């Protein structure tokens, strides 16, 4: 990233930043790799920080020049959509399903987040376009 | 003599627990009840042939998560074929009979892993997409 | 190999014939990393492997042959999860029926239990002794061939209430009066009386 | 139909001529039982259409001819 995309990032990360003090915490900096369009896993992310410990991962904070190196290492369609295929062959996928898979398998999400993502993308069948409603959170 | 004139069916009895307390289970006797009735050495003999038998429509069900959209046919037996011959690389492991696949003791649950491995993986991959999307959106929240 | 990441296994234990363990790190061709229920890490080696666990959906089937890792602590744990949590004390290996007596009065011996095994196929249901009378009985019509049922066992595991219930069930098929049911369990006690000792481990 | 009702195979800490005639009723009957599952197998793998070699039968006479047969 050059000064410009800094400057960009920075300006992410300060919106981000809680304290005042330039710095995240571990547990934001993937928020913050999010937040800029990156989908990483959670994995990638311990990884870059460094596999921090329970304690310094919710209270250690870094600011965003240290982020910096491990944005970019984390950054260093058929697949997604034979992954959505795998719970349909009409081009649909229920939402109990989908909703009960992200919640409990894998990196698991909350209900919350899924219903909030979810929130109007299905039908009355409990069916979910997936082709479009993965275009539409891959944008 | 008299059994030999005769067609056989079988039952056992085991007795699980010394003291007659209702459905109560001591394993350490009932794993002698069960050697005393030669059902563990009957499992053994069992497990040296093809235990694990399966209908192809059944198993086409099970395993089409692990089956690309390319590669089911309209033909189940010789989509079966097909898949197995890829995922289990001996053939040795299985038999394509007239009605039902025949697999050795211990296919069955390697296939169910790597369904599972497959699904995992693919779920992971949704599921972090799903979460860096929505991060972004507290991003533009936040942006706002 | 396949002895991967969250791989469980079984490991044998001196107070239960056998314990669940998770292979908590990958083998690679001496020592595994197991994490146990009773604690996160205690170690065990290979010997100049653990036996392997079946899947969680195979478990619990109505017939241990459906397993597809086949040895004692399978085994075991099938029959142990379906008497105690399901309440079955029946269960299918091979040909042969297992029974597992429950020391306990059950309503599953009653007469629409045994219209509803009369004239099924035998793998069309769950295993009862019904079912293995009905096919002896089937078999017998079908064929000139004549039939046997064969109960093994100690004598304390009640294979008396086997054969009650499988003449109970012959009785009521073939809609007969006749009177047999009660002479065959009235000559019991007589043929206990002369035939029937106590042993060191067992008594009748 | 018969009902045949017969003890099981049965082993003690001090252990006998009655223990030694109950196994080796035992052995007969488990013979039966492994003729007769091998008999239904094959009848199984003819209507599958699968080869009948690759069933292995195992075999107790060994130890049937060491207990009932001459000098045994």
């Amino acid at each position: 990233f050059n000064k410009d995309q800094l400057e960009e990032f920075k300006e992410a990360f300060e919106l981000f930043d809680r304290v005042g003090d330039g710095k995240i915490l571990y547990s934001q900096c993937g928020d913050v790799m999010r937040a800029l369009g990156q989908n990483p896993t959670n994995a990638e992310v311990l990884k870059v920080l460094g596999n921090p410990k329970s304690d310094e991962l919710k209270s250690r904070r870094v600011d965003f020049e240290t982020f910096l190196p491990m944005l970019q290492a984390v950054a260093k369609y058929e697949d997604y959509l034979e992954g959505f295929r795998v719970f349909d062959g009409n081009g649909k996928v229920m939402g109990a399903e989908l909703r009960h898979v992200l919640t409990t398998l894998g990196e698991k999400m909350t209900e919350e987040e899924v219903e909030t993502v979810l929130a109007g993308h299905e039908d009355s069948n409990g069916c979910i376009n997936y082709e479009a409603f993965l275009k539409h959170i891959l944008s | 003599e008299t059994l030999n004139a005769t067609t056989p069916h079988y039952v056992r009895c085991i007795k699980p627990n010394d003291f007659k307390f209702p459905f109560t289970f001591d394993e350490k006797r009932a794993v002698q009840q069960l050697r005393a009735c030669g059902v563990l050495e009957t499992i053994r003999i069992s497990a040296a042939g093809f235990p694990s038998r399966w209908t192809y429509q059944e198993f086409f069900s099970r395993y089409r998560v692990l089956m690309k959209q390319k590669d089911v046919l309209s033909d189940r037996k010789q989509t079966c074929k097909n898949v197995l011959e890829k995922l289990i690389l001996d053939k040795d492991k299985y038999q394509f009979g007239k009605t039902k696949i025949f697999f050795r003791a211990g296919q069955v649950a390697y296939l169910e892993k790597i369904r599972a491995d497959k699904l995992r993986a693919a779920c992971i991959r949704i599921q972090k997409t799903i979460r860096g999307w929505l991060m972004r959106k507290k991003y533009m929240r936040m942006r706002r | 190999e396949l002895y991967t990441k969250y791989a469980r296994v079984w490991i044998p234990d001196p107070e239960e014939v056998w314990k669940s363990a998770e292979l908590l790190k990958d083998y690679k061709p001496k020592v595994l990393q197991l994490r146990l229920e009773e604690g996160k890490d205690l170690e065990y080696c290979l010997d100049p492997l653990p036996p392997l666990r079946n899947p969680d959906i195979l478990v619990g089937e109505n017939d241990l042959t459906a397993l597809s890792y086949l040895h004692e602590p399978a085994v075991l744990h099938n029959l142990k999860v379906r008497f105690i949590d399901s309440k079955l004390i029946y269960t299918y290996c091979g040909i042969v029926l297992v029974a597992i007596n429950p020391y306990e009065q059950l309503p599953i011996y009653g007469e629409d239990i045994i219209n509803a095994y009369s004239g099924q196929n035998m793998g069309d249901m769950d295993p009862h002794i019904f079912a293995v009378a009905e096919e002896a009985y089937k078999q017998m019509a079908r064929d000139e061939r004549n039939q046997s049922i064969i109960v093994s066992g100690e004598s304390g595991a009640g294979k008396t209430v086997s054969a009650k219930y499988a003449m109970r069930y012959f009785a009521t098929v073939s809609g007969s009066a006749a009177n047999v049911e009660e002479k065959v369990l009235a000559s019991n006690p007589i043929m206990e009386s002369i035939g029937n000792a106590k042993t060191t481990r067992n008594d009748n | 139909i018969g009902v045949l009702d017969i003890y099981g195979f049965e082993t003690f800490e001090i252990n006998s001529f009655e223990q030694f005639c109950i196994n080796y009723a035992n052995e007969k009957l488990q013979q039966q039982f492994n003729m007769h599952v091998f008999k239904l197998e094959q009848e199984e793998y003819m209507k599958e259409q699968i080869p009948w070699t690759l069933i292995d039968f195992y075999d107790n006479q060994p130890c049937i001819n060491l207990i009932e047969a001459k000098m045994g």
